[PDB]
RNA sequence: GUUCUUUGUAAAGUGCCUUCGAAGAGUCGAGUUGUUUGGGAAUGCAGCUCUAAGUGGGUGGUAAAUUCCAUCUAAAGCUAA
RNA sequence: UUGACCUCAAAUCAGGUAGGAGUACCCGCUGAACUUAAGCAUAUCAAUAAGCGGAGGAAAAGAAACCAACCGGGAUUGCCUUAGUAACGGCGAGUGAAGCGGCAAAAGCUCAAAUUUGAAAUCUGGUACCUUCGGUGCCCGAGUUGUAAUUUGGAGAGGG
């Protein structure tokens, strides 16, 4: 069919043409051994869903207002910082510690300027393959950024 | 077609002009109307003075710069210097315009002390719903009108 | 905000990283249909400033037109007329192309409302525009009143009134004395002084 | 003579089933009786009998479907208000009376006080 | 893992599960009655001279018919409103606007017998 | 014709009843002003056009 | 006019000091062509080509260069009489 | 092998919506010639008639990338006036506004551009119940390629 035939033919057209230096700093994705661990330190920070966070109101509800509390009964939170309007901001701050793009995004042009933020920044980034993987970490679909501010000990 | 002494008439009447023919059989009708809206809004808009408080304003263009003319609004350093805010002013009946600037003593004198007496001559009432009824007076300008220095 | 970074690189239209992507796209949006639905926006940061957002009831839709001027039909060139109206080759059509992928869109798409559109792309024989389109019997538009006044029945077909961004451009609707004759309508202006006012006392 | 709209309602949808039979049974011979008299004014009697009886049996199943989609959304189109095509359409009170909530704060912190000018 | 096998060069839509309809309300909630019924069908007998001839001779019994009813409703309606037998029904439209049905009874029925009882002679 | 469809001799049945004099109860009614039959048709004085 | 519910350690307004202050691109603009206008070295519009800037840009009814001033803040949208 | 993601389809899928009529007035496109110039080609008739698309009870326009050169005006529209004026045009025939001034009527506004990041706080749908132009609970989904709140230049925000 035409859309099977648009689809394979866009990658063709795509590595015939001279890619621009900007482009193809992508597909130099991290390797499959090192991603391993990457997503495995990323994995024990994932940001709570919609089913934990529900039980964390009640026993906000429970001892903020009952025990005399100043809302500090939770600890502070280690989840994995994600999207884009919020990571590029984190690096402009000097607050991540390590970014991970998405090398498939369809619109390119919203993480081209990215691992230049991050060379000039100072901040270190990895080129990841696969922006659903980034998702399923933060419990989305597509993801396509994953940032880590702080870390535990 | 040109002949025995005239002045030359230029009559613009060469296209389809009778198409476009607009007479005002409804002057006295509209008037009606007019003063009919202008009842019906003032019991909708009870007591209230029908219409906004404007400040004193000096015309531009030589021909016209002798005199002064109602404005539009309160020229927002204006308001503040009344003691008051804008967005409060806007809810009393002081119309405000926030584009137009203040580079005259006399004209923002007089525009302070127009705005001094109005709320020395207004009453207020509370949200509560007492009602002190204060009985319609339906002009703010004849109250205060404007006067030439 | 990433934003910013789009906004000032899209407007590097002929450097080597956007010509390689208008060389790409250009020939995917050749491939398909004429009219055809955009899952996503080519630029999320051109829409989003042009009252798209990313909910349910916005679509996007992507269109192609023929480019160049517009030729009168006139049958084997003949005008039966004077001189002055013979020319046949030179009409500049005076909507702008922009405006004509819009009224296409909205005649495809009856049950929704053309919001903006904006150029993504362009080549010799044929220009590239995407529509952001609204759902008006969406709840999601019927509520939140930052957008539901395109759901009262005056905004019907706002693109085929001249009523979009490209509408009132090409209708010349601004201030000043540069469109002293279209600044609050064309015809409007005409009748009002072409018409003969008469009063019962006569002036 | 006729029956009465009234006197109907009291029956069952078995007892107007059977009514109706028996008028159109009536109807029947009087069609008959027709084409040998020079005028049978009877037979308008029967002929509108026989429209109070259906348009009481279908007044009784309106109603009784009416009841079983009671109280729930997605009712059939010949049970709504009808009362235009475009007002269908229009935005509902709750839906025109919508406004954002930054402009809310703005209706609650400065509404349109109530004055007058005498002193 | 490798691919599909493909026998055949021609890539056609797949059969995909089609789902039955489940509707949230009724189209109408009120069934209409039966439009055309055995009073319906039959109007009134058609008493002309040459008509009634034929009822006593052929033993063949003329009604007007309404316009929508075919030879199956005209046969099934004669034999419950009267209750006898059919052996073949002929019908027309005459140049009135109005549709006449030819029925013919069978051996074991008098057609005069039951006109009689009909009303109309 | 001879072999007609039933649209043509539906128009054919409905030409056939108007062709008719008026009722004589009809001219007794209080104020009428109706004396004859004006919408007439004959066949050899006027074709109906279909 | 009466009456039932307290929204809320909520929201909003104003003073002083300090640091900032993001604001719309094949768009503005220019050339050319056609059309249009009272707009005249080109009023608006459109086709094609070129294609911006950030103490910037548009306008200031004669084309151009240079030096100032005045005035607004485009390329997004809503709204009664 | 299995489960996602992306894109593209299918169904008499669940719920909706578009057509046509009318068209005096309104918003655009398209677009003549008769006529006038005592001929006629620019021009005029006319940015009109006919043709086409799209609305409402009004529509459109509308809160300045405006007018101004002033002792400065201050969204839009309409009327009086400017004015048959400036100007346009075989500078022939003819065409032809706008600022100010008086009056009618008056109303102002918000998106994009920000990190909520100590918690997507946002929303459709389905279902159950209820005080049913909706509300509450629960469950899928939309959405981080950004939905809410805050902010719109008249400012405003982070802070103290």
């Amino acid at each position: 069919p035409e859309y099977v035939r648009v689809q394979r033919q866009k990658k063709i057209l795509s590595i015939r043409l001279k890619v621009p230096p900007t482009i193809a700093q992508f597909q130099y994705t991290l390797d499959r051994n090192t991603a391993a661990e990457t997503f495995k330190l990323f994995n024990k920070y994932r940001p709570e869903t919609a089913a934990e966070k529900k039980e964390r109101l009640t026993k906000e509800a429970a001892a903020v207002a009952e025990g005399k509390s100043k809302q500090d009964a939770s600890p502070k939170p280690y989840a994995v910082k994600y999207g884009l309007n919020h990571v590029v901001a984190l690096i402009e701050n000097k607050k991540a510690k390590l970014v991970l793009i998405a090398n498939d995004v369809d619109p390119i042009e919203l993480v081209v300027f990215l691992p230049a933020l991050c060379k000039k920044m100072g901040v270190p980034y990895a080129i990841v393959k696969g922006k659903a993987r980034l998702g399923t970490l933060v419990n989305q679909k597509t993801s396509a950024v994953a940032a880590l501010t702080e870390v535990r000990a | 077609a040109i002949s025995k002494n005239l002045p030359i008439l230029k009559n613009h009447f060469r296209k389809h002009w009778q198409e476009r023919v607009k007479v005002h059989f409804d002057q006295a009708g509209k008037k009606v109307s007019r003063r009919n809206a202008r009842a019906t809004r003032a019991a909708k808009i009870a007591p209230r003075p029908l219409d906004l408080l404007r400040p004193v304003v000096r015309a531009p263009t030589v021909k016209y710069n002798r005199k002064v003319r109602a404005g539009r609004g309160f020229t927002l350093a204006e308001v503040k210097a009344a003691g008051l805010t804008a967005a409060y002013a806007r809810t009393i009946g002081i119309a405000v315009d926030h584009r137009r600037q203040n580079r005259n003593q006399e004209i923002f004198d007089a525009n302070v002390q127009r705005l001094k007496e109005y709320q020395s001559k207004i009453i207020v009432f509370p949200r509560n719903g007492k009602a002190p009824e204060a009985e319609q007076v339906l002009s703010a300008a004849a109250t205060f009108p404007i006067a030439q220095p | 905000g990433a934003y910013k970074y789009l906004e000032e690189l899209q407007r590097k239209k002929q450097s080597d990283v956007l010509r390689f992507l208008q060389r790409v796209r250009v020939w995917e949006y050749r491939q398909k249909n004429v009219i055809h639905r955009a899952a996503r926006p080519t630029r999320p940061d051109k829409a989003r400033r042009l009252g798209y957002k990313a909910k349910q009831g916005f679509v996007i839709y992507r269109v192609r037109v023929r480019r160049g001027n517009r030729k009168r039909p006139v049958p084997k060139g003949a005008t039966y007329g004077k001189p002055t109206n013979q020319g046949v080759n030179e009409l500049k059509y005076q909507r702008s192309l922009r405006a004509t992928a819009e009224e296409r869109v909205g005649r495809r798409a009856a049950n929704l409302r053309v919001l903006n559109s904006y150029w993504v792309n362009q080549d010799s024989t044929y220009k590239y525009f995407e529509v952001i389109l609204v759902d008006p019997q969406h709840k999601a538009i019927r509520r939140d009143a930052r957008y539901n006044w395109i759901c009262d029945p005056v905004h019907k077909h706002r693109e085929a009134r001249g009523l979009t961004a490209t509408g009132k451009k090409s209708r010349g609707i601004n201030k000043g004395h540069k469109f002293n004759n279209t600044k609050a309508g064309r015809r409007k202006t005409w009748k009002r002084q072409n018409t003969l006012s008469l009063w019962r006392y006569r002036k | 003579a006729g029956v009465k709209a009234y006197e109907l309602r009291t029956k069952s949808k078995e007892q107007l089933a059977s009514q109706l039979v028996d008028l159109k049974k009536e109807l029947a011979e009087l069609k008959v009786q027709k084409l040998s008299r020079p005028s049978l004014p009877k037979i308008k009697t029967v002929r509108k009998s026989i429209a109070c009886v259906l348009t009481v049996i279908n007044e009784q199943q309106r109603e009784a479907v009416r009841q079983l989609y009671k109280g729930k959304k997605y009712q059939p189109k010949d049970l709504r208000a009808k009362k235009t095509r475009a007002l269908r359409r229009a935005l509902t009170k709750f839906e025109a009376s919508q406004v954002t909530e930054k402009q809310r704060k703005k209706q609650i912190a400065f509404p349109q006080r109530k004055y007058a000018i005498k002193a | 893992k490798a691919l599909k096998v493909r026998t055949s060069a021609t890539f056609r839509l797949p059969k995909t599960l089609k789902l039955a309809r489940a509707p949230k309300y009724a189209s109408k909630a009120v069934p209409h009655y039966n439009r055309l019924d055995s009073y319906k069908v039959i109007e009134q007998p058609i008493t002309s001279e040459t008509a009634m001839k034929k009822v006593e001779d052929g033993n063949i019994l003329v009604f007007q018919v309404s316009m929508k009813a075919n030879k199956y409703q005209i046969k099934k309606a004669v034999k419950e409103l009267y209750e006898v037998d059919v052996l073949k029904v002929n019908t027309l439209v005459r140049p009135n606007g109005t549709k006449k049905a030819y029925v013919r009874l069978t051996a074991d029925y008098d057609a005069l017998d039951i006109a009689n009882r009909i009303g109309y002679i | 014709a001879a072999q007609k469809s039933f649209r043509i001799k539906q128009k054919m049945a409905k030409a056939k009843k108007q062709n008719r004099p008026l009722p004589q109860w009809i001219r007794l009614r209080t104020n009428n002003t109706i004396r004859y039959n004006a919408k007439r048709r004959n066949w050899r004085r006027t074709k109906m056009n279909i």
